[PDB]
């Protein structure tokens, strides 16, 4: 099997830890949910492929620009991600993450993953958005922002219910095989 | 690790280590404050053994083994010894915290009801300063360290068979030369993440939420000063290159 690397970048709260949680475990913890994530080689076996995926979290270094970087070296995918009940975790993609991404992992492929999908019809969170002269982000504007940013692709996910968590990992792979 | 240190952090939580018939003589509140900070002692004892799989697995094994230049076993494993040491004391003081909170009878049924003190002691003083000297080095040192690997790797046949005979055991699965520098790298941030959720769940008692807060704030003081210490070491940098800077 050929040995990839994968890293997550997003704001904090975007749900990174918890979607390499739930890859990682195949299961949302019934019992506890971990707060953070050391790192996991995932064994994914894709279009007849057998790949060995390395996964790196990048939560708690988002204050920290020096130290950040150094999970970057020799990256072969990156999963971009933001929250969909957050539209400001999405702004801060194509001039905060884009540029960042761009420099240290030249020609490296980006997924652009919406993250939390499931509370697109939460009315706990259209309440909450809608003080603030807000919305949950619509599958278009994802679409159009992974367009702008020259991304690889754009993809939805819900950790919680596990729906597309695994589709994510295994286009992943396929991008850092290409 | 130890077998005995693995075993009473086998379990996914401290719901599931501690008898059950313990687990329910406490407030959900208490359940919740425990879990975090069991999980903040298990990533410790797995940093420490990911320090130890440096010093003793690769580090020693190529200096008995291969007849490596001098100073290229240092600069693949740049400060280990120090981090060893730094880590292998504060986890001797989380198991010891933990092993006197013990109920008598049981080897693990217990409640720390005082983390932040430890904590405290741990950021600020003298232990704080080598830690923030000690991370400064040892990142600034990390490309370097990935680069001389990957050189090694690709050139001499003896070290290409020493690292793929150490790695193919199913435990060192995570555990290659890179993925441990950056498990090292990325220890230091997750500490804020391990204490601020510790800190959610106490409030119960009033000193301990404060100890908790004058963590938080010293853990953080030194993220700032190693990140603001960072400089990439590059093998044959020119001093124009880095006058420029
Ligand atoms: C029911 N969900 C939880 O208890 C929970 C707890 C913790 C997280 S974390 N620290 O963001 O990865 C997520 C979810
Ligand atoms: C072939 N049947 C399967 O269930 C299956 C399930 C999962 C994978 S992967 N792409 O390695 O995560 C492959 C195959
Ligand atoms: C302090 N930052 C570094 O040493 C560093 C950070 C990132 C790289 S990368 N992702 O290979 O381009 C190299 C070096
Ligand atoms: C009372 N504060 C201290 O003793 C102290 C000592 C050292 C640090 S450092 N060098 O950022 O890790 C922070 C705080």
């Amino acid at each position: 099997a050929i040995r990839k690397k994968l890293v997550i970048v997003g704001d904090g709260a975007c749900g990174k830890t918890c979607l390499l949680i739930v890859f990682s475990k195949d299961q949302f913890p019934e019992v506890y949910v971990p707060t953070v994530f050391e790192n996991y080689v995932a064994d994914i076996e894709v279009d007849g492929k057998q790949v060995e995926l390395a996964l790196w979290d990048t939560a708690g270094q988002e204050d920290y620009d020096r130290l950040r970087p150094l999970s970057y070296p020799d990256t072969d995918v990156i999963l971009m991600c933001f929250s969909i009940d957050s539209p400001d975790s999405l702004e801060n993609i194509p001039e905060k993450w884009t540029p960042e991404v761009k420099h240290f992992c030249p020609n490296v492929p980006i997924i652009l993953v919406g993250n939390k999908k499931d509370l697109r019809n939460d009315e706990h969170t259209r309440r909450e958005l809608a003080k603030m002269k807000q919305e949950p982000v619509k599958p278009e504007e994802g679409r159009d922002m992974a367009n702008r940013i020259g991304a690889f692709g754009y993809m939805e996910c819900s950790a919680k219910t596990k729906d597309g968590v695994r589709e994510v990992f295994e286009m992943a792979t396929r991008a850092a095989l290409q | 690790s130890m077998e005995m240190d693995e075993k009473d952090f086998a379990a996914d939580s401290w719901s599931l280590a501690v008898d059950s018939s313990f687990l329910q003589q406490h407030k959900k509140e208490v359940m919740k404050q425990q879990d975090v900070i069991y999980e903040l002692i298990q990533t410790e004892l797995h940093h420490v053994r990911t320090l130890k799989i440096m010093t003793r697995l690769f580090r020693t094994g190529m200096l008995e083994e291969l007849h490596l230049e001098p100073g290229v076993v240092q600069g693949l494993f740049p400060c280990v010894d120090e981090l060893s040491d730094i880590h292998t004391r504060f986890l001797s003081q989380l198991l010891e915290r933990r092993r006197q909170a013990l109920c008598p009878g049981s080897t693990r049924n217990f409640v720390i009801h005082r983390l932040g003190d430890l904590l405290i002691s741990q950021f600020s003083g003298p232990s704080a300063e080598q830690m923030c000297k000690t991370y400064s080095e040892f990142c600034s040192r990390h490309s370097k360290a990935l680069k001389l690997y990957k050189e090694l790797y690709a050139r001499d046949k003896r070290f290409q068979q020493f690292i793929r005979k150490v790695t193919r055991p199913a435990v060192l699965k995570r555990h290659g030369v890179q993925e441990c520098i950056l498990l090292v790298t990325q220890r230091i941030t997750k500490y804020p993440l391990l204490i601020s959720r510790i800190l959610q769940h106490s409030h119960g008692i009033e000193e301990e939420r404060q100890d908790l807060t004058t963590a938080l704030g010293l853990v953080k003081e030194l993220l700032s000063n190693v990140d603001e210490g960072i400089y990439q070491l590059e093998k044959g940098a020119r001093l124009q290159e880095i006058y420029n800077r």
